[PDB]
């Protein structure tokens, strides 16, 4: 039914650019150049949208509707780092502070009246460490129960070991169902 | 010094005019929207009064910024948040923040403002991402928010989508409809659409309180009481000028929501006299300190205890009790009203 996708905005991101030389024909040299940013430059920004299929057009410009980011990740730089549908009309977003150490999970629900999609603050999760960043690479994936009112997700204990946790959509915190040297 | 260093209650604040330059200055960057500055600080004084100007001056301020806000989500559900903070910044432990909901959307409005392009963010959008920014603040800052929409005086067709929001969202922290503007409007609180809303307000629950008084007859104030049902009183000022109704307010206990640092800077109170407040304080009225446009005023709320600790002898015996009063006259259910005194009782040391 749905198209989610992000967006992202380069603008500012300074270039790498490196010289290509190509077939042995070719007279001058290529310059490549590409928005990269190294450690501490200016990053891309990203917005993330979602857009009914089902309700296209052909004589309009289709709605997209965009799902800003929590307020907590907007007072700084952020990432989206993943998005993950839960039901039919449920999408799941984890956002991460450039500093990333601290991270946030939108639950978002498709809302029949508005036709926006609503993502409920009690449901937020908030996951972070003190002794290092979120995540083996980032923070993990969730995957919910068929009627996505409760996933599992694997996150760090408090030995500091990776293990399976298992989620309510409202309630704030979660119940290993692992634990062990491994 | 922090004037008085203990929990606060805030129920006079506008969202408009509590934001910070810095983020100001990042829409204005961002979206390309001209503005008279570059330094965030060279800005607060630009945006700033020091003089105690007009309420025509006053409102020119809002032009200089309010365009690089409006419209934009990212923006509302950002200096939402960002405000709750500096709310924690003060002693401030429960708050009631107003603002309008037309006044930041961009779409779907009477006459579009701040001559802004339509047209993407509709207001009932833009109360939804406030509400969004609040609950992360209360969350992350640990101060109790709730919000007021306002209604605005030269605006009576909007006033019915107000109460309606205000409606909607009374699970998502809205719990009173104002009505700010321009009480020099004639007749203003008497335009059918703005008195149907409020009588919807009473008719559904919703709190109520008007800007009424600030600078204007007491009769303005008369016709938010009579007509417009108004649990509680934007300002105030001038219901002193008549003593029947003011004592029949005092005996029916309204509450005065006061803007001290405000009241100076806005020139509804002229400094030759002794300021609105001295006289409620000794006539023991209901009535709690406020700080209204804390980003036009250069203020925090400390200011306005620095200006009534100073200039008129507040002691922090009376500090206690209109702050216990604010607690009382506050919006909460009836259920959070206890715990709200009970944490005020505590800190303050008096009997819960
Ligand atoms: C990607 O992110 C970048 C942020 O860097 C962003 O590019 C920016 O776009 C803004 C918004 O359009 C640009 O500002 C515009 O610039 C033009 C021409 O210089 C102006 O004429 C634009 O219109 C305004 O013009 C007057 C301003 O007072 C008024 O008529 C009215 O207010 C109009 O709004 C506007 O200022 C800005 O230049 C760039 N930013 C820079 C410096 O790179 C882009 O929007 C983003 N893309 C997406 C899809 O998000
Ligand atoms: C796929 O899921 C979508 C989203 O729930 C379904 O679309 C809804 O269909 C029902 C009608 O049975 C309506 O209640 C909703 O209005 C629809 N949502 C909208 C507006 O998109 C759909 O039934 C599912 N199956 C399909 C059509 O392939
Ligand atoms: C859709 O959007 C593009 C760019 O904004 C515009 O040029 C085009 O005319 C639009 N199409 C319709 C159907 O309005
Ligand atoms: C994230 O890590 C940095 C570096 O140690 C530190 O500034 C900060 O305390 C951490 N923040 C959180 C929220 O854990
Ligand atoms: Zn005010």
């Amino acid at each position: 039914t749905f198209l989610a996708y992000a967006q992202f905005n380069d603008t500012e991101v300074p270039l790498i650019e490196y010289s290509f030389y190509s077939d042995e024909s070719l007279q001058y040299p290529k310059t490549v150049r590409v928005p990269y940013p190294k450690a501490g430059a200016v990053n891309p920004t990203v917005k993330f949208f979602v857009v009914n299929t089902d309700s296209l057009s052909s004589v309009t410009n289709a709605t997209s509707i965009q799902i800003t980011a929590p307020a907590s990740m907007l007072i700084g730089d952020h990432y989206l780092c993943d998005v993950t549908w839960a039901t039919q009309e449920r999408i799941s977003l984890q956002w991460l502070r450039r500093i990333q150490n601290y991270s946030v999970m939108d639950i978002c629900d498709y809302d029949e009246s508005s036709g926006r999609w609503n993502c409920l603050v009690a449901r937020q999760h908030i996951e972070m460490s003190t002794t290092g960043w979120v995540g083996r690479f980032r923070p993990s994936e969730p995957h919910f129960t068929l009627d996505g009112n409760s996933f599992y997700k694997i996150i760090s204990n408090e030995e500091g070991y990776r293990h399976i946790c298992y989620f309510q959509i409202d309630k704030k915190d979660c119940t290993f169902i692992t634990k062990g040297t491994w | 010094t922090p004037a008085f260093d203990k929990p606060k209650v805030e129920l006079h604040v506008h969202l408009d005019g509590a934001i910070k330059p810095e983020t100001i200055l990042y829409y204005g960057k961002r979206r390309g929207i001209a503005l008279p500055a570059d330094t965030p600080e060279e800005l607060l004084n630009i945006i700033g009064m020091d003089k105690p100007l007009t309420l025509p001056d006053f409102l020119a301020k809002f032009d200089y910024y309010m365009p690089a806000i409006a419209g934009c989500r990212d923006a509302i559900k950002r200096i939402a948040y960002e405000f709750v903070e500096m709310k924690a910044k003060d002693g401030v432990v429960y708050v009631e923040v107003r603002y309008s909901p037309h006044l930041l959307a961009n779409s779907k409005v009477e006459p579009i403002p701040w001559n802004q392009a339509e047209g993407d963010l509709t207001p009932d959008e833009v109360v939804s991402l406030v509400n969004q920014g609040l609950q992360e603040g209360e969350r992350d800052f640990g101060v109790k928010v709730r919000s007021i929409l306002c209604c605005m005086r030269h605006q009576p067709s909007w006033s019915s989508e107000v109460v309606e929001l205000c409606k909607k969202y009374r699970e998502q922290t809205v719990v009173a409809i104002d009505l700010a503007g321009d009480e020099t409007i004639e007749g203003s609180s008497l335009f059918p659409g703005h008195v149907q809303a409020y009588a919807e307000a009473v008719k559904s629950g919703v709190h109520r309180t008007v800007h009424a008084g600030e600078v204007g007859s007491a009769n303005v104030v008369k016709e938010a009481v009579d007509t417009l049902k108004t649990e509680r009183l934007g300002h105030g000022y001038h219901t002193l000028e008549d003593t029947t109704l003011y004592n029949r307010l005092r005996q029916e206990n309204m509450h005065f929501e006061i803007c001290p640092w405000s009241s100076y800077l806005t020139g509804a109170w002229k400094p030759d006299t002794e300021h609105a407040v001295i006289r409620f304080k000794n006539d023991q009225v209901n009535y709690s300190l406020n700080t209204d446009d804390p980003l036009i005023f250069k203020s925090t709320l400390d200011t306005d205890y620095q200006m009534t600790k100073k200039d008129m002898g507040f002691t922090e015996e009376e500090f206690k009790r209109l702050n216990i009063n604010a607690a009382k006259s506050s919006f909460l259910p009836e259920d959070e009203k206890k715990e709200l005194l009970d944490l005020l009782y505590k800190a303050y040391r008096m009997p819960s």
